[PDB]
C-alpha cells in the first residue's frame, strides 16, 4: 500500500518520520549456565520492527494518513515502508539477467551475474529476493568478477527455488500496525492532531 | 511377589530391593543439550566437588525433555551394593504339601482265613466303609459305630 512517504507525495509535509527505529526483533532462548558458557538457540523467525513517530499534523495531512491507514485497515493488503537511510541506489542497472541456483540455504545467497550488475554492494545495505516479502541485511560481501557471493544476516526464511532474483533498490518493508488496536490522535486546541505514533511490524 | 514363584530368586530380589531401599537419596537438577538422549534409567556419575562427591554412581529417575533444549534430571541413588547381592540358605525340607484335602484309606489290609484286617483311616470324618466283591451286585457297608 506504501504508507505514504515525501517521495510518495511530498504536497504534505511532515508526513515524513521523525524517528525511525529498526527493532531487530530476533526472539531466541539463551542459558548462561554455570561453566561460563552462553548457549542460546534460535528458534521462531525475526520480524524487523519499525517504530516510526509523526510531528504534529496538520488536518489536510492527518486528513489523508487517515485515508490511507483505513485504507489499509478496511482491505486485507500490508503496509509497505520505504526508509531513506538505506536507499544508497548502488549497484543500479537490471536483476533480470542474473540467477541464483537451484537450493541455495543457509544465509548466503551465491548469485552470478554475467553484465547486468555494475557496482558492487556496501556491507550493510538491505536486500531482498524478488518472490518473498522480508528484506535481509547484507553482512559481507566478496565477488570473483561474475559470480559474488552474498551473506545475509536473516537466515533466508525462504528456500532457494531457482527463479529467484534480486532487488537491491526501491524494495519496502511488508508491515502490519501492530497499534491498530488503540490507534487515536488528540486534536488539540491549536488544532493540530498530536501525539501520533505507527508501531510496525514485518508480515512476511 | 505376585509374579515370582521361585523361593530363592524371590529371597535374592527382596534382599536387592532392600538395600535399594537402604540406599534412598534422589537429586534434581537440569543439564544442557550436550546431554540429550539420556533415558530414565541411564547410569550416570555426578562430581560435585564441595560434597566429597567423587565419582558417585546414581539412576536417573526422570527425564523432561524441554523444547528450549534444557534436560530437567532426577536422580536415585544406587550403589553396588544393592547388584551385587548375597548368598542365601538351603531351602528344601521345608516344604508343606497339601496332604489335608482328601480323605485318607484304610491303613492296613489283609485277608486272613474275612478282609478285618483294615485300620481306621485316619480322618475321623468317617462314616461307612464300602467292600465291592466281583460278583456281588451290592456293596457292602461296614459303619464307624466306634
Amino acid at each position: 500500500m506504501r504508507l505514504p512517504d515525501p517521495y510518495t507525495n511530498p504536497e504534505y509535509p511532515g508526513l515524513g518520520f521523525e524517528s525511525v527505529n529498526l527493532v531487530d526483533n530476533d526472539p531466541m532462548i539463551r542459558d548462561e549456565l554455570p561453566n561460563g558458557k552462553v548457549k542460546e538457540v534460535k528458534i521462531s523467525a525475526q520480524y524487523w520492527g519499525i517504530n516510526i513517530s509523526y510531528p504534529e499534523l496538520f488536518p489536510d495531512e492527518y486528513a489523508f494518513l487517515d485515508s490511507r491507514l483505513l485504507e489499509y485497515k478496511r482491505t486485507g493488503d500490508y503496509l509497505d515502508v520505504l526508509l531513506p537511510q538505506y536507499e544508497a541506489f548502488r549497484v543500479r542497472g537490471d536483476t533480470k539477467s542474473v540467477t541464483i541456483p537451484a537450493g541455495q540455504k543457509g544465509s548466503q545467497i551465491i548469485l552470478n551475474t554475467n553484465g547486468t550488475l555494475t557496482g558492487q554492494p556496501k556491507a550493510g545495505d538491505l536486500f531482498k529476493l524478488s518472490t518473498h516479502p522480508k528484506v535481509y541485511k547484507i553482512t559481507n560481501f566478496s565477488s570473483s568478477g561474475n559470480v559474488w557471493n552474498i551473506s545475509l544476516y536473516p537466515d533466508l526464511f525462504i528456500t532457494t527455488t531457482g527463479s529467484e532474483k534480486p532487488v537491491f533498490n526501491g524494495i519496502l518493508f511488508r508491515t502490519k500496525l501492530m497499534n491498530g488496536d488503540s490507534f487515536g490522535s488528540t486534536l488539540n486546541n491549536n488544532g493540530t492532531y498530536s501525539g501520533i505514533s505507527l508501531s510496525l511490524r514485518e508480515s512476511l | 511377589f505376585a509374579n515370582i514363584t521361585n523361593y530363592y530368586t524371590a529371597r535374592s530380589y527382596a534382599d536387592r530391593e532392600l538395600k535399594k531401599s537402604r540406599y534412598s537419596r534422589t537429586l534434581s537438577f537440569s543439564v544442557p543439550y550436550k546431554f540429550i538422549g539420556i533415558e530414565p534409567n541411564d547410569p550416570i556419575a555426578f562430581t560435585y566437588e564441595r560434597y566429597g562427591w567423587k565419582d558417585k554412581f546414581f539412576l536417573v529417575d526422570e527425564v523432561e525433555n524441554t523444547r528450549d533444549g534444557k534436560i530437567n534430571l532426577v536422580l536415585q541413588e544406587y550403589g553396588e551394593d544393592v547388584f551385587i547381592n548375597s548368598e542365601q540358605v538351603d531351602n528344601s525340607g521345608n516344604d508343606i504339601p497339601d496332604i489335608s484335602n482328601n480323605v485318607l484309606p484304610p491303613r492296613d489290609f489283609k485277608y486272613t482265613p474275612g478282609e478285618l484286617s483294615w485300620l481306621p483311616s485316619l480322618t475321623n470324618n468317617v462314616v461307612y466303609y464300602s467292600i465291592a466283591h466281583s460278583g456281588h451286585v451290592n456293596p457292602y457297608i461296614v459303619q464307624q459305630l466306634e
